[PDB]
């Protein structure tokens, strides 16, 4: 819950502090479940797949993987962000999961199960960096808003 | 109380004890197989005063075996081993 509160006509800023209000206004506030839709379960090793969300209370978003370790960043975009529309969705078709240069791509281009989660950008970072960091533990990508999904990639058939 | 075998496929849940804030703090929870590999990952932060948080995991896909359960706090870890059968006895 958080309020707002009205003070008497021409009080000053700073002592505005000291009486009480006039009247207030309260209204509550929820956090939003940021998750992922397109990569989950199976995926084929190689294969451009599309990636797209929802990131409720979000403008930017950013992809980790991780397998018993650290949560390393995947270099989808130039920014590594993407960003989130009026509606609350975030989506970025057709990338190369195993074609980037982060070691999330080699740990998704060996067969196997693993994790992939999204995170806020805006928690993404932890030094105050104007981008995203490039690698998260388990305790900060879980402070922050975020999700996760198993995924499991397979070898090629033809 | 204790460690009670689950039965595959069915809901599993942990009760655990810590000393942290409830909000501002959080507990992760990852289960891995006889191999280690990463099957279920579980995470809580809502805790009343007695210092009591339970969380709740599905048993649909594992295997059978001593599956090893950790939680970290964020500064210590624990760990833990539950045999995960087809079926228990009752």
């Amino acid at each position: 819950e958080v309020d707002l509160e009205v003070y008497d006509a021409g009080v000053s800023a700073t002592a505005a502090v000291g009486q009480d209000a006039t009247n207030d206004i309260t209204l509550t506030i929820e956090e939003g479940g940021t998750t992922l839709s397109s990569p989950t379960g199976q995926y084929v090793v190689g294969s451009e797949v599309d990636i797209n969300g929802t990131a409720t209370s979000s403008d930017s978003v950013a992809i980790y993987v991780r397998d018993d370790g650290d949560w390393q960043l995947l270099e989808i975009g130039g920014d590594n962000e993407i960003s989130v529309d009026s509606d609350d969705t975030f989506e970025e078709e057709d990338i190369a999961l195993s074609g980037l240069s982060g070691d999330g791509s080699s740990i998704l281009s060996l067969t196997g199960t693993y994790r992939i989660g999204v995170i806020d950008a805006s928690d993404a970072d932890v030094g105050g960096d104007g981008s995203v960091d490039d690698s998260l533990t388990t305790s900060e990508f879980t402070s922050g808003v975020s999700s996760s999904n198993s995924i499991r990639v397979t070898d090629q058939a033809l | 109380a204790g460690i009670n075998p689950v039965a595959t496929g069915e809901t599993m849940v942990i009760a655990g004890s810590t000393n942290l804030k409830p909000d501002d703090n959080t507990i992760s929870i990852e289960v891995t197989n006889e191999d280690g590999t990463s099957v279920a990952l579980e995470d809580t932060d809502e805790w009343n005063n007695d210092g009591q948080w339970m969380v709740e995991i599905d048993t649909t896909d594992f295997e059978t075996g001593t599956f090893t359960v950790e939680a970290d706090d964020g500064d210590n870890t624990d760990t833990v081993n539950v045999e995960v059968v087809s079926e228990r006895e009752d």
